[PDB]
């Protein structure tokens, strides 16, 4: 319960940064 | 929706080309050889596409990812569950293509955790909680409404 939080946590905080990054090509 | 359906099906070969792309991407930079294994097609263009532009950020997290992946000691009886109950949490705030990218890099990660710690020929079952999820959670209908999985190829840096 606590380690499937923070997986996903992490796959959104990843997720947001790669979202961040990415523009049209 | 019929335009759901159909993203829901390419996710499979998405899914397929993004591991065979990031593990050769990574070992390039122990191999997995069930991830060793048409490369023109758009589906395959843009699993290809995704490993690529998602492989700075990925490497930040390995350790982190590592770590959290030996604590969760996923097994052949509850990776189901993890993967459902980690990509359901994953979505709850919403969509967008980064996380969608996310998604697939968990499935990777692992899809190659397990076969290291010794559940062999697992690859197949790790694809289909993906496919499973995306159309069960409404991923593959957002992809729907952005035009397809080939709008993944508009995606850079
Ligand atoms: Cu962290």
């Amino acid at each position: 319960e606590d380690i499937i939080r923070n997986i996903a946590r992490h796959l959104a905080q990843m997720g947001d940064s790669m979202d961040r990054s990415w523009g049209g090509c | 929706s019929a335009s759901e359906e159909q993203v829901a099906q390419d996710t499979e070969e998405v899914f397929r080309s993004y591991v065979f792309y990031r593990h050769q991407q990574e070992q390039e930079a122990p191999a997995d050889p069930e991830m060793v294994t048409q490369p023109s097609s758009t589906m395959g263009q843009v699993g290809r596409q995704l490993a690529i532009i998602g492989d700075d950020i990925n490497r930040r997290y390995d350790s982190e990812f590592q770590t959290m992946l030996q604590h969760l000691q996923p097994t052949a009886e509850n990776a189901y569950e993890y993967f459902t109950k980690i990509a359901t949490s994953l979505f709850e705030s919403g969509i967008n293509w980064g996380r969608v990218v996310a998604l697939l890099g968990f499935g990777y990660r692992l899809a190659l955790h397990v076969y290291q710690h010794g559940l062999t020929g697992f690859l197949g079952q790790v694809t289909r909680f993906v496919v499973d999820f995306m159309l069960h959670h409404s991923i593959a209908r957002w992809i729907a409404q952005r035009g397809g999985w080939v709008a993944a190829l508009n995606l850079c840096n």
